[PDB]
């Protein structure tokens, strides 16, 4: 079954053949929609689409369910590349997990796969209903999918959310591989060959496309460039937050051209395939997670520790809607803390207050199942990923000097980093909630005041609003500076050694002030949750 | 009184 050579584009024709499209239609070619000066009833209608979908659902019903994305921009070596017929490219099964999605985007969704995935590899599309309400989601979807012969709906009776819906995608499944897509994505010229070649060679490889932003308010598809503007890898943070950052200086030098796998320490999770056969193996997800959140971290850290590759295929792209309770995400966080982390897992505990509440009262559930998979798959620990995978990662310290929250006694608030501090922006006083997180700081050896949840910051000391800055020191040879050490003195006042002053909590801003142990908003406890 | 940051997943 294994043939000499490369797939012809005749071997590679897609599923369905796309009808010619309107150019000047709206939306055409991945072009903005401006949905702008609309009658009375149409304002009503575009707030209802907000209010249910939380995109402009407006725009998405007026464009075609067909649209092309114009031209093919991807660099040259990911338009001329050429796929061996040996090891052959797998069939894959599409898993599309749905909750009263709009009909404009989960439709789109599917004729995009069709038009795009070559008919020797698109096995099926699986459209899982996470217990949709919405009417036309029923009878009408099942009798309109009929005409395309290998879509399938299964309905999961009661709403459990996207982890037990994919694992019931996967148990109908009968591909050689599995691809996850959400239900608002439209692919690109070429997405899928990339993925499936990827595991054909590495059946280890866990592989995503590079995900495109589809505006939530114009449906404008953002399109590769033909140069590769500087890629993003997938990373987490110490609260556990999946985030993007620049590729690393040796990662660039490896990659020869735009067709190399990127090396990713942590992937988005919504968008990638895997071998159907690994997929079972590597432990599929955790089934006692619930609705959703975590376990795109989770499967991160169990694909690197136990032996596969977390890769992102640059030449695969997928445009994807973006968008915009906490018990079940944070109980999901501590099951994937205590079964990959090792003793890392109290970094994250000690700035989600939430967290080390969950793991106090063992409201986790039972994790055997999950230590017993890896044992058997003699899973690597976690000082191994972040030596092996993540040495970028800025690691606190395991055990802190001291952790908690700074309240100020004048107005009672707390001392809070605003959302998006990524240093370089004033400090706000915010309402004491206890959790952790925006209002999280811990003192150093040095005096320095850390929000240590992504980057390294340090409170630092100026004449105007006091700010988050990278902190100066970070090892042997550097220092902390004097903008940065603070002394909580025994009048509970927050002083600046290098300025001669104290932080103030009155203001839109923290500022330094003439130090006056009598104004109670210089006065601070620094508490532990 | 905003949850630690999370809900839907951010792009680039
Ligand atoms: O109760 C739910 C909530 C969401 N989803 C699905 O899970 C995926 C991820 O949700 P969403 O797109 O809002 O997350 P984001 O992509 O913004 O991270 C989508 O295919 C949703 O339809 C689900 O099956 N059940
Ligand atoms: C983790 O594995 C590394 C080698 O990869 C080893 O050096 C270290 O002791 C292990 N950590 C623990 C806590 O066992
Ligand atoms: C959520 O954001 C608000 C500002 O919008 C505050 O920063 C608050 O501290 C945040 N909550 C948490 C738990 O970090
Ligand atoms: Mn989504």
């Amino acid at each position: 079954h294994c043939l000499p050579g490369h797939y012809t584009p005749v071997e590679l024709k897609p599923f369905l053949d796309r009808p010619l499209q309107d150019p000047n239609a709206p939306g055409a070619s991945g072009k903005a929609f401006k949905t702008i000066n609309l009658n009375s009833e149409e304002q009503k209608e575009k707030q209802a689409g907000e209010e249910k979908h939380c995109f402009n659902a407006f725009a998405s019903d007026r464009i075609s369910l067909h649209r092309d994305l114009g031209p093919d921009t991807r660099p040259p070596e990911c338009i001329e590349q050429k796929f061996k017929r040996c090891p052959p490219l797998p069939t894959t099964s599409i898993i599309i997990v749905f909750h009263n999605e709009a009909w404009s985007t989960l439709l789109r969704t599917v004729h995009s796969v069709m038009y795009t995935s070559p008919a020797i590899l698109l096995k099926e599309i699986i459209l899982v209903d996470d217990a949709s309400v919405d009417e036309y989601l029923h009878d009408k979807l099942d009798e309109y999918v009929k005409q395309f012969q290998i879509v399938k709906v299964v309905r999961q009776k009661e709403r459990k959310g996207l982890i037990t819906a994919r694992l019931l995608g996967a148990s109908v499944a009968t591909g050689e591989t599995l691809t996850f897509l959400d239900a608002h994505c439209e692919c690109f010229y070429g997405w899928l060959e990339p993925l499936l070649a990827r595991i054909a060679e590495n059946p280890v490889a866990v592989v995503s496309p590079d995900i495109a932003s589809i505006d939530l308010n114009t449906f404008e598809f953002s399109k590769p460039s033909p140069y590769g503007h500087s890629h993003n890898r997938g990373n987490f943070d110490w609260s556990l937050s999946f985030g993007w950052e620049s590729l690393p200086k040796h990662e660039n030098k490896r990659r020869k051209d735009e067709t190399y796998p990127i090396r990713t320490p942590t992937f988005a999770g919504g968008l990638f395939s895997i071998s159907k056969d690994y997929f079972e193996y590597i432990g599929s997800y955790d089934e006692e997670m619930e609705i959703w959140g975590g376990e795109n971290i989770e499967m991160s850290f169990r694909v690197w520790q136990c032996g596969g590759q977390l890769e992102i295929m640059p030449c695969s792209v997928v445009g994807h809607v973006f968008r915009s309770g906490t018990q079940v995400i944070t109980r999901n966080q501590v099951r994937l803390a205590e079964v990959w982390m090792d003793e890392y897992k109290e970094i994250f505990y000690r700035r989600n207050t939430e967290a080390a509440k969950i793991v106090k009262q063992k409201t986790f559930g039972d994790i055997s199942k999950r230590i017993d998979l890896r044992q058997r798959l003699q899973c690597k620990n976690f000082t191994w990923y972040l030596s092996n995978v993540y040495p970028e990662a800025y690691v606190p310290d395991l055990n802190p000097l001291f952790s908690g929250y700074l309240k100020n006694i004048g107005n009672r608030m707390c001392l809070d980093v605003g959302e998006n501090n990524h240093g370089g922006k004033p400090l706000i006083m915010y309402s004491c909630h206890g959790l952790g997180g925006n209002q999280y700081f811990e003192y150093s050896a040095h005096h320095e005041i850390r929000h240590n949840i992504q980057k390294e910051l340090c409170l630092h000391a100026s004449k105007g609003p006091v700010q988050l800055r990278e902190c100066t020191y970070k090892g042997q040879k550097t220092f902390a500076v004097g903008e940065e050490q603070w002394l909580h003195q025994k009048d509970q006042t927050l002083y600046n050694e290098a300025l001669h002053m104290c932080l103030t909590g009155n203001g839109e801003h923290p500022s330094l002030a003439s130090c006056n142990p009598s104004d109670p908003f210089q006065k601070w406890i620094f508490g532990q949750n | 009184n905003t949850p630690i940051p999370r809900r839907h997943t951010r792009s680039a």
